[PDB]
RNA sequence: GCGAGAGACCGAUAGCGAACAAGUACAGUGAUGGAAAGAUGAAAAGAACUUUGAAAAGAGAGUGAAAAAGUACGUGAAAUUG
RNA sequence: AAUAGGGUGAAGCCAGAGGAAACUCUGGUGGAGGCUCGUAGCGGUUCUGACGUGCAAAUCGAUCGUCGAAUUUGGGUAUAGG
RNA sequence: UGCUGUAAAGCUGGGUCGAACGGCCUCUAGUGCAGAUCUUGGUGGUAGUAGCAAAUAUUCAAAUGAGAACUUUGAAGACUGAAGUGGGGAAAGGUUCCAUGUCAACAGCAGUUGGACAUGGGUUAGUCGAUCCUAAGAGAUGGGGAAGCUCCGUUUCAACGUGCUUGAUUUUUCAGGCCAACCAUCGAAAGGGAAUCCGGUUAAAAUUCCGGAACUUGGAUAUGGAUUCUUCACGGCAACGUAACUGAAUGUGGAGACGUCGGCGUGAGCCCUGGGAGGAGUUAUCUUUUCUUCUUAACAGCUUAUCACCCUGGAAUUGGUUUAUCCGGAGAUGGGGUCUUAUGGCUGGAAGAGCGCGGUAAUUUUGCCGCGUCCGGUGCGCUUACGACGGUCCUUGAAAAUCCACAGGAAGGAAUAGUUUUCAUGCCAAGUCGUACUCAUAACCGCAGCAGGUCUCCAAGGUUAACAGCCUCUAGUUGAUAGAAUAAUGUAGAUAAGGGAAGUCGGCAAAAUAGAUCCGUAACUUCGGGAUAAGGAUUGGCUCUAAGGAUCGGUUUAACGAUCAACUUAGAACUGGUACGGACAAGGGGAAUCUGACUGUCUAAUUAAAACAUAGCAUUG
RNA sequence: UAACGAGAUUCCCACUGUCCCUAUCUACUAUCUAGCGAAACCACAGCCAAGGGAACGGGCUUGGCAGAAUCAGCGGGGAAAG
RNA sequence: AAACUUUCAACAACGGAUCUCUUGGUUCUCGCAUCGAUGAAGAACGCAGCGAAAUGCGAUACGUAAUAUGAAUUGCAGAUAUUCGUGAAUCAUCGAAUCUUUGAACGCACAUUGCGCCCUCUGGUAUUCCGGAGGGCAUGCCUGUUUGAGCGUCGUU
């Protein structure tokens, strides 16, 4: 809801900061095995837990 | 089998009484130096109804003999009392109604209500409306009175037991017909939950003692022992007898 | 005819969450909340509104001066002109019958 | 109607977020977690749930202070400063 | 728990649930439940350039010992299919 | 916190008429009731209609019960597996 | 490619491949699969099949683009029809909001579009909510149980103030003066509650920003005024008035603050409408026409009211009076006054704003100039607020925080000066968290963009009893794969000669009736009902007729004149393919038996009933 | 037992496609196309008659017969599926 | 005869069996004794020049100090970084520090980043109001200190 506490809106921040796409020179170090994000998070798919 | 409804009430969940409309708890004054040796006076500031309860109650004004400060208290109203009536309570107050006086002090045959069952309790006997308890006699060697109490025991109670003068009033109540089922819900909306009460004989054989058959029937006597248990307490506890009641007892 | 919207977050019809209909220089009709109707100083002996004194939410007689709020009398802002008529009247003859009490109660005392 | 519509009207939260562990499992009306007890001193967990030890024990957060007590213990918890070879 | 050394043990549907960002993703209001998932190549040298196509791509070409190794990656069975 | 529009017309009240009296009658007024037709609402009678790998793990259509109270309902709160 | 062996199997030619492996003597075992509705993984036929059919509906053109039924724009045709497909919110979600780019995956067709993907941006508060209060309740403490996790108890068998108020003291010590019924705490974004409005502004925020104009609380504090030599003001018979105009402990009240309905009155907003000043549309003909602008916040001053109250006075020939029945020697009618300021008016705020026109500046940030923005009427109208009343209950319809007044009279107070911040003005500050967006036939929950479910606010015109149904204004949509045909059988909807329940377990389904006015209405009955019983007539359009008021004006023929004004009812003539509640809307009726008295309740998802409940009755403790 | 009842039952008036005995019309399907594209089920499969047989065969025995590839319907059988 | 259906072979698909590996697991043995109010285990939120996760860390935030060692780090960038040296990198080592909001969690409270009080300093003309900086205020129990209470009780007037 538009009234959400403290504790709440903070989760939600990081929520969003969770959901980037992988940087892309992530893909460039020696040995790495990483392709993307696979913590990807869609509002309506997966729900969080507030 | 299953918890009864008569053992679900003792938890009081559901089956406490609802309070919050109420209007103070009905005693007398504590017993105090001014009642036990002469008698103190105090005014009659309301008259109100008290949900849940037949009888109206009285809020009392009255002087507070040590420190600078009104007392109300909250007695039942007897029958004839009015707002701005000077109550007088005391072992010297006069036989006028409304006032509070010991027992001994009062002649037999004297009408009274609210009466203590034990010196000092403020009032245990008689409180509902239109009931009263008549003064049969005195015993001024042991200091005890006997009175005639509403369901017509007598019973023997210290002379120095206070009470007051009068009838309850609001009584006569019963002799008008509830005509509806939504009478005795709103009766009971400020009383406690207790109604309506579905027959043990209309239940399946988990729920009551009664319940089961293909027809509706107890199947044994519905009168129980008084030394059966709890979950089997359910008819006629302890019942002297039965049937229509003809004749006097 | 236009329609209008509640200005806070509280979207039900409470007693505290009463609205007024007020057309804006702007031509508009916007919703103006209104604060509940202020009650009447009542007496306390006999229950009836008494004269002179302002009709104000219990806050704001903090902020008004004592002229609003009293009447120039005994018990001004507490009881009514008539209750006061009667204490004034109940005192003086009680307290005479009083005396009169004691004197009769010194005439049997050297007689009876 | 007890299945689909009925399911419908879920928009109470029965548990809220833990302040000890975070999890939504802190029961809104009771005052408890359902996870970790609190606001009990001691710590929920159970024998017979052995893989729920499992997820809350020693190792599996950070252990920022008993990672160091076995390097210290093994220099028999030194006092001072080690001193520069000349 | 800490620190080590081992085995006629298992060899990615086995061996701990987890050889991997595994008590992870995800479910459930909740207690709890709980995976799948290793392998190009010695080395990215991970295909410059040209050309058709709107593009993905394709055809030439290039790297490489091998492209009958192209991150749909060693080997590449069967079911099933052109 | 919420509940269109109608019907019926309880006490109380006003006026008139008849009568010796006890009383009765008429015209208004009034607006009672777990009254009534009927929306919203709440429910769910019948087609044993549709659908019955559905729009849906209970729905859709028409028809229907009730609809000012034992009414409907939000949130908070209480009761926990013999 | 063959060879060997009865066989389990072994060996070998060719192809592929790339790092280990085998023969023999023995040891050892998690050692041999076709099944176990086996397990896990992978793949078929079915099969390009079932199907993608609810919510009225799309079409032409241009632009863009490689590509357009589906994107954008324009034109049209439509729908939702204020109980919305509109405009906001609570819960819940969490970036879905906005801009730019964008089509691999998703939007069960498509896609240049998107609630998708990628990159950024975006939520501004002393006044809006939290925070504070207490509700049901939850729950520490002293304690009491229990082996114990913990249970009980909430002022309880308790020595329960981290007390205050002053005069101070600058001696950072004190001197004391009062009190300690009740008093941990949490518990409401719908209860209670200090205070903000208008105009403008963004791509996206606004009661938050800008401009202007206010307000409350806490604190500080000076000037003016007020008051005193009769020290703590005056006036009024009184209700009471005021710019002010001492007041400790303690006490008493009020506000906070209270059910549900009925009619009536007033206001506000909306609806309707006349003149005038503008703009747009129709104009073959008609229409002094149809539509549209003419608005005014919080706040300040003055004024303004039903009720209630005061002074006068003494009433039967009783009077006053409401739609509704009450009041008066416990003092009516009459005359004269006092109060609450809800509400309206005037003025300031404030025309400078906003709105409607006309003329211009210019790629142009953004304007600049001129004119107007005025005066009314109407009402069983709708909605809503308030008010004075009336009804109702074996139902009488929260608490606390908080604010004020009064009683009381402690204490301190003047004359050459004293007091007070409840009169006016002036100074400082108001922290923390939320604030974007959806609120649902796509932002929540139902596995999903699901025909389901999910709390609430506003509400135009016509017809009408109606917020019903139907049509329309504002607003919003035109979304649901599409194209072509129109066999059978379907699903939904219509009609039918004559017969009229012969069908069928059964009139299931359908039909018939239906609004309104007038007439008429049975048995039985608990006298209340039954009842819309049953059964008939009428109903359109037009032109008339009659009836039903408001406000004023003077010896009571005002029994008359003047002005203004609403839709109701009744009757008549004429009229028409005998039609007319013309769509919409809308009872089938009657005679009986069984059964439960009735209203009400239950088997969410096969049973709504005669089952349960109920009032009444009786019994028990 | 008045009143009430989506309670069970019988008859009468009105009414009608329930019926004699059926016919016609509309929209959406079904149908064909572009795109999209599942599921149940599956020992192997799929023409009959008799015989015998686990006493009711698609298969066995003896006969009838038998010619590619197919479309819309249908509900006898697969002692169909669940 | 085509087509269709079926069988077989080659190649291409689908799929990931087989073979071979293995910083993992499993089991046996040997050795050791070390959590926490000096705030543990765990949770939430943050931290990098360019980072979402894992790992590490805490506003000194993929780290500061020290010791050792001795020239890197590396995907790119970049020193006002370094090389015969107090000197690159390093969870190599580690003895000094930092250590957010919390958590037995300790001023009270917490579905709130809610609400107090004390001490010192400081700003706003301030012992009192508002702001800021630093340091404090939990409970049970033990020893001790101080201040008290009770005709429980002892001496004396
Ligand atoms: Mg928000
Ligand atoms: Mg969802
Ligand atoms: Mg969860
Ligand atoms: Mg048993
Ligand atoms: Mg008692
Ligand atoms: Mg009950
Ligand atoms: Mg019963
Ligand atoms: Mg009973
Ligand atoms: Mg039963
Ligand atoms: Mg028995
Ligand atoms: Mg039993
Ligand atoms: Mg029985
Ligand atoms: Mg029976
Ligand atoms: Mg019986
Ligand atoms: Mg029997
Ligand atoms: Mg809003
Ligand atoms: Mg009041
Ligand atoms: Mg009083
Ligand atoms: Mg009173
Ligand atoms: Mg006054
Ligand atoms: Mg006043
Ligand atoms: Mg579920
Ligand atoms: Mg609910
Ligand atoms: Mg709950
Ligand atoms: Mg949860
Ligand atoms: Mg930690
Ligand atoms: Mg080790
Ligand atoms: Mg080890
Ligand atoms: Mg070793
Ligand atoms: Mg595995
Ligand atoms: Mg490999
Ligand atoms: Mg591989
Ligand atoms: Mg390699
Ligand atoms: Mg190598
Ligand atoms: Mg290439
Ligand atoms: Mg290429
Ligand atoms: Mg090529
Ligand atoms: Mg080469
Ligand atoms: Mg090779
Ligand atoms: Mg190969
Ligand atoms: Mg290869
Ligand atoms: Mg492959
Ligand atoms: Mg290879
Ligand atoms: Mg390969
Ligand atoms: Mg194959
Ligand atoms: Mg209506
Ligand atoms: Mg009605
Ligand atoms: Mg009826
Ligand atoms: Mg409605
Ligand atoms: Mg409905
Ligand atoms: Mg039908
Ligand atoms: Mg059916
Ligand atoms: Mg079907
Ligand atoms: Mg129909
Ligand atoms: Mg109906
Ligand atoms: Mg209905
Ligand atoms: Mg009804
Ligand atoms: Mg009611
Ligand atoms: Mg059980
Ligand atoms: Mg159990
Ligand atoms: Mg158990
Ligand atoms: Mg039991
Ligand atoms: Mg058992
Ligand atoms: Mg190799
Ligand atoms: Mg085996
Ligand atoms: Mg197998
Ligand atoms: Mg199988
Ligand atoms: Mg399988
Ligand atoms: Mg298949
Ligand atoms: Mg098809
Ligand atoms: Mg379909
Ligand atoms: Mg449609
Ligand atoms: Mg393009
Ligand atoms: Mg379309
Ligand atoms: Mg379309
Ligand atoms: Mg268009
Ligand atoms: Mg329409
Ligand atoms: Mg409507
Ligand atoms: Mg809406
Ligand atoms: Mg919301
Ligand atoms: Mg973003
Ligand atoms: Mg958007
Ligand atoms: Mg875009
Ligand atoms: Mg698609
Ligand atoms: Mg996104
Ligand atoms: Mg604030
Ligand atoms: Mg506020
Ligand atoms: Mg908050
Ligand atoms: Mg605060
Ligand atoms: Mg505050
Ligand atoms: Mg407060
Ligand atoms: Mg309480
Ligand atoms: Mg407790
Ligand atoms: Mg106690
Ligand atoms: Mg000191
Ligand atoms: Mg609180
Ligand atoms: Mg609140
Ligand atoms: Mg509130
Ligand atoms: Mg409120
Ligand atoms: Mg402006
Ligand atoms: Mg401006
Ligand atoms: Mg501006
Ligand atoms: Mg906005
Ligand atoms: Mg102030
Ligand atoms: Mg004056
Ligand atoms: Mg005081
Ligand atoms: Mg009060
Ligand atoms: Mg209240
Ligand atoms: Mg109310
Ligand atoms: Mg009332
Ligand atoms: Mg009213
Ligand atoms: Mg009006
Ligand atoms: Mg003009
Ligand atoms: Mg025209
Ligand atoms: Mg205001
Ligand atoms: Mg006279
Ligand atoms: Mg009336
Ligand atoms: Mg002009
Ligand atoms: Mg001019
Ligand atoms: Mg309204
Ligand atoms: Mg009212
Ligand atoms: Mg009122
Ligand atoms: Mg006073
Ligand atoms: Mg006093
Ligand atoms: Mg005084
Ligand atoms: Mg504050
Ligand atoms: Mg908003
Ligand atoms: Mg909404
Ligand atoms: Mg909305
Ligand atoms: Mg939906
Ligand atoms: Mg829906
Ligand atoms: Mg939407
Ligand atoms: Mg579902
Ligand atoms: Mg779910
Ligand atoms: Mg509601
Ligand atoms: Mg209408
Ligand atoms: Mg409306
Ligand atoms: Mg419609
Ligand atoms: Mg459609
Ligand atoms: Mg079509
Ligand atoms: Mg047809
Ligand atoms: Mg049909
Ligand atoms: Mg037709
Ligand atoms: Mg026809
Ligand atoms: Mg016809
Ligand atoms: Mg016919
Ligand atoms: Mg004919
Ligand atoms: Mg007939
Ligand atoms: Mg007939
Ligand atoms: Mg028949
Ligand atoms: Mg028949
Ligand atoms: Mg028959
Ligand atoms: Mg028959
Ligand atoms: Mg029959
Ligand atoms: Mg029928
Ligand atoms: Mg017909
Ligand atoms: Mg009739
Ligand atoms: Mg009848
Ligand atoms: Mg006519
Ligand atoms: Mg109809
Ligand atoms: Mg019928
Ligand atoms: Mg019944
Ligand atoms: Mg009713
Ligand atoms: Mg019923
Ligand atoms: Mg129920
Ligand atoms: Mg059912
Ligand atoms: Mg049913
Ligand atoms: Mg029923
Ligand atoms: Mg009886
Ligand atoms: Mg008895
Ligand atoms: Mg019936
Ligand atoms: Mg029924
Ligand atoms: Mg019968
Ligand atoms: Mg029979
Ligand atoms: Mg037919
Ligand atoms: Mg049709
Ligand atoms: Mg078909
Ligand atoms: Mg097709
Ligand atoms: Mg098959
Ligand atoms: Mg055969
Ligand atoms: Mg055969
Ligand atoms: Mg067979
Ligand atoms: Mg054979
Ligand atoms: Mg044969
Ligand atoms: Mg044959
Ligand atoms: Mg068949
Ligand atoms: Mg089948
Ligand atoms: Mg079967
Ligand atoms: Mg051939
Ligand atoms: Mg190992
Ligand atoms: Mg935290
Ligand atoms: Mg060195
Ligand atoms: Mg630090
Ligand atoms: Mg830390
Ligand atoms: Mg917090
Ligand atoms: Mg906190
Ligand atoms: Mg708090
Ligand atoms: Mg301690
Ligand atoms: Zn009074
Ligand atoms: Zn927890």
């Amino acid at each position: 809801p538009s009234q959400k506490s403290f504790r709440t809106k903070q989760k939600l921040a990081k929520a969003q900061k969770q959901n980037r796409p992988l940087p892309q020179w992530i893909r460039l170090r020696t040995d790495n095995k990483i392709r993307y994000n696979a913590k990807r998070r869609h509002w309506r798919r997966t729900k969080l837990g507030i | 089998g299953r918890v009864i409804r008569n053992q679900r009430k003792g938890a009081g969940s559901i089956f406490t009484s609802h309070t919050r409309l109420r209007k103070g708890a009905a005693k007398l004054r504590t017993l105090d130096y001014a009642e036990r040796h002469g008698y103190i006076r105090g005014v009659v500031k309301q008259i109100i109804h008290d949900p849940g309860r037949g009888a109206p109650l009285a809020k009392v004004a009255f002087r507070d003999p040590y420190k600078y400060k009104l007392r109300e208290e909250t007695f039942i109203a007897n029958e004839g009392v009015y707002t701005g009536q000077f109550i007088y309570a005391g072992k010297k107050a006069s036989l006028n109604v409304g006032n509070i006086l010991p027992l001994g002090a009062c002649p037999e045959g004297t009408i009274v209500s609210n009466v203590e069952e034990k010196v000092g309790d403020r009032g245990a006997l008689g409180r509902t409306s239109g009931n009263y308890v008549i003064i049969i006699g005195h015993n001024p060697d042991e200091n005890k009175t006997r009175v005639k109490l509403p369901s017509g025991a007598k019973k023997i109670i210290s002379s120095d037991a206070r009470g007051v003068i009068g009838v309850v009033a609001g009584g006569g109540r019963i002799d008008k017909p509830l005509l509806k089922a939504g009478r005795a819900f709103h009766k009971y909306k400020v009383k406690r939950n207790s109604w309506p009460k579905t027959r043990g004989v209309a239940m399946n054989p988990v729920d009551h003692p009664h319940g089961g058959g293909n027809h509706q029937h107890i199947g044994k006597a519905s009168t129980i022992s008084r030394g059966a248990v709890s979950g089997q307490k359910a008819g006629l506890i302890a019942a002297r007898r039965t049937g229509l009641l003809r004749g006097t007892q | 005819a236009q329609r209008v919207t509640y200005r806070r977050r509280n979207p039900y019809n409470t007693r505290s969450n009463k609205i007024k209909v007020v057309k804006t220089p702007g031509g508009k009709l916007v919703a103006q909340h209104v604060k509940k109707a202020a009650s009447r100083v009542k007496c306390g002996d006999c229950g009836s509104a008494l004269a002179g004194i302002s009709t104000l939410r219990p806050r704001q007689y903090a902020q008004v001066s004592k002229t609003h709020k009293t009447v120039q009398r005994a018990y001004g802002g507490s009881r009514c002109a008539n209750c006061v008529k009667e204490r004034i009247v109940r005192a003086f003859l009680i307290e005479e019958q009083k005396i009169v009490k004691r004197v009769l109660k010194e005439q049997q005392d050297k007689e009876k | 109607g007890k299945g689909t519509p009925s399911l419908g009207k879920r928009h109470n939260k029965s548990h809220t977020l833990c302040n000890r562990c975070g999890r939504r499992s802190f029961h809104v009306q009771k005052k408890t977690c359902s996870s970790c007890g609190y606001p009990a001193a001691k710590m929920r967990s159970h024998n017979w749930a052995l893989k729920a030890k499992r997820r809350r024990t020693t190792g599996t957060g950070r252990m920022a202070y008993l990672k160091h007590v076995t390097r210290r213990f093994k220099n028999g918890f030194q006092t001072g400063v080690a001193k520069a070879q000349t």
